């Protein structure tokens, strides 16, 4: 996270760390959506340009964390993966279209003060909140700068950007399965996600029922926090039919 | 850079 | 847990607000 701040304790209890077993390192972010299901970006698991193709046994999910590198004894919970499900129409070749994956845990995670699921939006919440100017929150343990690494979970609040402004900022083709966020060079404020924050959630607090909803998944950007560039997020609601299909077919 | 984790999860 | 989703034990469950959630609410016009 670039131009963010340290998260408060229990501020993002759905935040999940995707952790590589060997060498021991942070791979990505992810989010807890039930006691058995974790949501992340498909590119965190499969990205052939970088020779990335992780299998279940290669990874651990660490839930309830705050410190990036420390083992947070009696707080964090470490879970093993039962199965990885990548969107069948995930487009790693061009623009990371449908950058979404689900991970089913071997055992259910016990909820606590530091571990709690985020909601998934329904059509009404998405239509009400996914609007230009409305701000969401991005969290992660990723790089602090494009060209170092934080001691604890970082947080940044960022405004959703108008689709024409998103499209005009880049040469990449932007799809309806993406939305973009960040400040315009003229706004004065800064911030973005960066490498290592992918798979993490873009959340919004509904002013109707006071619950936190995961509207986006940290996906891609041209660098980190560049003027005139924006961060791109997977549109969770647009891919909810796939989410529900996977959960309905492979059990909750 | 990462503090070691219990072996029960690494196996 | 769908029923209780998105309600934080250290915040919403205790009617405590975090330091920057007000910035999100203010943006929802
Ligand atoms: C122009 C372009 C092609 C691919 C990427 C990209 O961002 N990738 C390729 C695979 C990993 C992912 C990444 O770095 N995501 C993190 C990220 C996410 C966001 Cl929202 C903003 C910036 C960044 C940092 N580039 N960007
Ligand atoms: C990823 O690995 C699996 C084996 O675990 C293989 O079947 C699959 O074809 C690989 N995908 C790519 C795109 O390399
Ligand atoms: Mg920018």
């Amino acid at each position: 996270i670039v131009e963010g701040s340290d998260a408060e304790i229990g501020m993002s209890p759905w935040q999940v760390m995707l952790f590589r077993k060997s060498p021991q390192e942070l791979l990505c972010g992810a989010s807890l959506i039930s006691d058995r299901w974790v949501l992340t970006a498909a590119h965190c698991l499969l990205y052939p340009p970088w020779d990335k193709n992780f299998t279940e046994n290669d990874l651990l999910v660490r839930i309830g964390k705050h410190s990036r590198t420390r083992y947070e004894r009696n707080i964090e919970k470490i879970s093993m993966l039962e199965k990885i499900y990548i969107h069948p129409r995930y487009n790693w070749r061009e623009n990371l279209d449908r950058d979404i994956a689900l991970m089913k845990l071997k055992k259910p995670v016990a909820f606590s003060d530091y571990i709690h699921p985020v909601c998934l939006p329904d059509r009404e919440t998405a239509a009400s909140l996914l609007q230009a100017g409305y701000k969401g929150r991005v969290t992660g343990w990723g790089n602090l700068k494009e060209t170092g690494q934080p001691s604890v979970l970082q947080v940044v609040n960022l405004p959703i950007v108008e689709r024409p402004v998103c499209k005009d900022s880049t040469r990449i083709r932007i799809t309806d399965n993406m939305f973009c966020a960040g400040y315009k060079p003229d706004e004065g404020k800064r911030g973005d996600a960066c490498e290592g924050d992918s798979g993490g959630p873009f959340v919004m607090k509904s002013p109707f029922n006071n619950r936190w909803y995961q509207m986006g998944i940290v996906s891609w950007g041209e660098g980190c926090d560049r003027d005139g560039k924006y961060g791109f997020y997977t549109h969770v609601f647009r891919l909810k039919k796939w989410i529900q299909k996977v959960i309905d077919q492979f059990g909750e | 850079d990462f503090e070691e984790i219990p072996e029960e999860y690494l196996q | 847990g769908e029923a209780d989703c998105g309600l934080r034990p250290l915040f919403e469950k205790k009617s405590l607000e975090d330091k920057t959630e007000r910035e999100l609410l203010e943006s929802y016009i």
